């Protein structure tokens, strides 16, 4: 939608339509201090939650960013938002 | 756009038997906790359910630290026990949590009494030095 | 039931008319709040108390060229 | 594209109004190329009506002068103001359309309201352009959704955001950051930013990106919204000052280089803040840094985007991915102490990729090494890593004295 929220960088672009790398290395018990996390009395609340998301939780974002400007697959473009509705608390 | 709404990865049955394994696995009743730990120890299915339960773990160990409530601490251990000998699970994407709730059983004050329950204090290491080697 | 059991499931939703209302009413008033905040802090400001610019900012009133425009005339129709 | 003509099946329809009962396909082909070609020689020839007396209208008067120009009768009854009515008439399998020409009494076309006499023609001079633009005479031409509050502050917040002057946005992100209802406005605000760095590669603007990481890092600051359902927009954004290569529109003196740490301290933020096991974000950003950094034909820049992200992750990130290829400096150092080709831009990228390196691997060489280091920097790749490794345990002595 060229007129919805975005609508700046729509105007501004002018569109007018309408062995280090092996898996153990990531495995979080090799990255991760058990020690450190513990609060130890020194001076958390999730996952009793039952839902997330997919995009973030599945889709490769990585990838979005053209690491190289001049090999995009896709250049400047409408890149139109979906209004996709979620979430919570948002009435409608 | 009123779009439809997601649904938990984990059934009904699945959640249910989350909660009651537990409710048992928080030793009320002994019968209870060792059938539920012997559930953990051979369920092939609790694959899916294991981020809940090393959540269910960590969390618990650092809120029962702040008062030195020994069984909750005994009860979460042989827990963790009974998560390591199980041979369908995927324990290492988890350990990350394990490793440092051990780690403060053995490490730790405690809050309670030490003469009383000094017998189960040694015994609620060595079962969390056990787990840790 | 583990052993083949699946419950399909929906969520719950609210449908509590008394916390919907706090809920819109809370926000609309955070959000105004806000907004007039951040516009009295980025413009001329006045003030009913003596050098009082974080609590109670004013926006200072800007004389029209034309007044009955902005007055008299409906923005949302 | 082809020689269009009236139907065939349109001849058999006036033939029969003539009374003949059955007429063959050969004919009626005979007939609509002669007639679909009169009325090409008509056309054309009421267009030379149109064009000489310049009209760009073709009125009625244009085809009369033209049947009067072929010799042929003219149509009577075509200069009245009318206009195209059919009426289909649906019949019980005959399909056809008419006219229904209607009726009016004589005395009410003898006493109609008569029109306005007509004017004369006359002339009239005015400038059309008086040594120059065109005089401003009147002869001249001319020349869900979010309610009214929160919309203008959404327009407020983001226009401040764009670069006019720099204390509105430092008052826009300090709103940003301290709101307590900002939500129902936060997919606006992860559109416009994930849009607006997808707009860096049309105008590759290093001071808007700077803008719009720092309008990221308000957004995570703000302790009431969570952004857990709409940082998928918010990581590439921040992994976009992180991996891509042009970052500047002056490659050579624009510092893409801060907005690369700062986004890599941003990008290890929204990892410590939001991954967890049935995310994998973490894992996930690692394995896109890890796989960029080892894949060789990678430019000095986006390397350097994945030294700095994979070492703002931590320290045992860098003991288990940057320290196997500590040999990778000598294909830098290929670049730097050796060759003819100097003046180009891959040496100011490399001896930036060189300082991050050292800088990062100078604790993890203390870390992980005896206490003397005597030749280490000779044991350690072109002996200067080694150098700065004996700097930090220095350092690390101040500070132990300073405790």
């Amino acid at each position: 939608w060229r007129y919805g929220p975005a609508r700046l960088w729509y105007d501004m672009l002018g569109v007018p339509e309408d062995d280090l790398l092996a898996d153990e290395n990531f495995l979080m018990v090799t990255q991760l201090h058990w020690e450190d996390d513990i609060i130890w009395d020194g001076e958390p609340w999730y996952s009793i939650f039952p839902i997330d998301n997919e995009d973030l939780v599945y889709g490769r974002w990585e990838d979005n960013i053209i690491w190289d400007a001049q090999a995009m697959p896709r250049l400047l473009e409408p890149p139109v938002l979906t209004l996709d509705p979620n979430d919570e608390n948002l009435i409608l | 756009r009123l779009k439809p709404r997601s649904i938990h990865e984990l059934s009904v049955e699945q959640q249910l038997y989350y909660k009651e394994i537990t409710e048992a696995c928080v030793g009320s009743c002994e019968a209870k906790r060792a059938e539920a730990l012997q559930s953990i120890a051979t369920d092939p299915g609790l694959y899916q359910m294991l981020p809940r339960f090393s959540t269910f773990i960590s969390e618990g160990v650092r809120v029962n630290v702040v008062q030195n409530n020994l069984a909750l601490l005994i009860y979460l251990m042989r827990m963790v026990k009974a998560l390591m000998d199980n041979p369908t699970l995927y324990l290492e994407k988890y350990v990350h949590e394990l490793i440092p709730a051990v780690m403060t059983c053995i490490v730790s004050r405690q809050l309670c009494l030490r003469p009383d329950v000094d017998n189960h204090w040694a015994l609620r290491d060595f079962a969390a030095r056990l787990v840790a080697q | 039931p583990h052993t083949y059991i699946k419950t399909p499931t929906y969520r719950e939703p609210v449908s509590d008319y008394q916390v919907l209302r706090e809920k819109a009413a809370s926000q609309r008033r955070d959000v105004e709040r806000a907004l007039t905040r951040f516009m009295a802090k980025t413009g001329e400001t006045q003030s009913l108390f003596k050098d009082d610019v974080s609590t109670f900012p004013l926006i200072a009133a800007r004389p029209f060229t034309i007044p009955y425009l902005t007055a008299l005339l409906p923005s949302e129709l | 594209l082809s020689n269009t003509v009236l139907p065939s099946e349109s001849m058999k329809v006036v033939a029969e109004s003539m009374g003949i009962a059955q007429i063959q396909e050969e004919t009626c082909q005979l007939l609509t190329d002669e007639v679909s070609y009169r009325i090409k020689e008509i056309a054309q020839d009421a267009l030379k009506f149109m064009h000489m007396g310049k009209r760009q209208k073709l009125t009625t008067s244009d085809i009369d002068y033209a049947l009067k120009l072929k010799n042929v009768e003219p149509l009577y009854g075509f200069h009245a103001q009318e206009f195209i009515p059919f009426r289909f008439a649906s019949g019980g399998g005959r399909e056809l359309y008419f006219y229904e020409e209607k009726e009016v009494d004589l005395s009410d076309i003898i006493n109609t309201p008569l029109p306005r006499v007509p004017l004369d023609v006359c002339l009239k001079a005015h400038w059309l352009s008086i040594e120059g633009c065109q005089p401003a005479i009147p002869e001249n031409p001319p020349p869900h959704e979010l309610s009214v509050e929160q919309q203008l502050y959404y327009k407020e917040i983001t226009e401040a955001c764009v670069g006019s002057c720099e204390a509105k946005r430092a008052e826009a992100l300090q709103s940003i950051a301290t709101d307590p209802g900002l939500y129902q406005m936060l997919p606006r605000f992860s559109t416009f930013i994930s849009e607006g760095v997808r707009v860096n590669v049309v105008q590759n603007n290093l001071a808007l990106l700077i803008y719009l990481m720092r309008m990221v890092k308000a957004l995570m600051d703000n302790p009431t919204l969570y952004l857990e359902k709409y940082v998928h927009e918010l990581i590439p954004a921040v992994m976009t000052c992180i991996v891509s290569r042009q970052l500047c529109l002056r490659p050579d003196v624009d510092n893409h280089w801060a907005l690369r740490d700062f986004a890599a301290r941003l990008v290890a933020q929204i990892c410590k803040h939001f991954s967890t096991t049935t995310n994998n974000i973490q894992s996930r950003i690692t394995k896109t840094f890890t796989k960029s950094w080892v894949d060789e034909k990678t430019p000095w820049t986006t390397r350097y985007g994945s030294i700095a992200g994979l070492a703002e992750l931590g320290h045992d990130v860098i003991k288990t991915l940057i320290l196997p290829r500590l040999q990778q400096e000598g294909e830098r150092i290929r670049s730097v102490l050796d060759g003819p080709v100097l003046s180009n831009i891959d040496r100011i990228g490399a001896d930036h990729v060189q300082s991050l390196l050292l800088k990062h691997c100078a604790p993890v060489l203390a870390k992980l090494r005896p206490p003397p280091d005597n030749q280490d920097a000779y044991r350690a790749e072109f002996g200067s890593l080694g150098p700065l490794l004996c700097s930090q345990v220095v350092k690390a002595r101040a500070q132990a004295a300073l405790q």
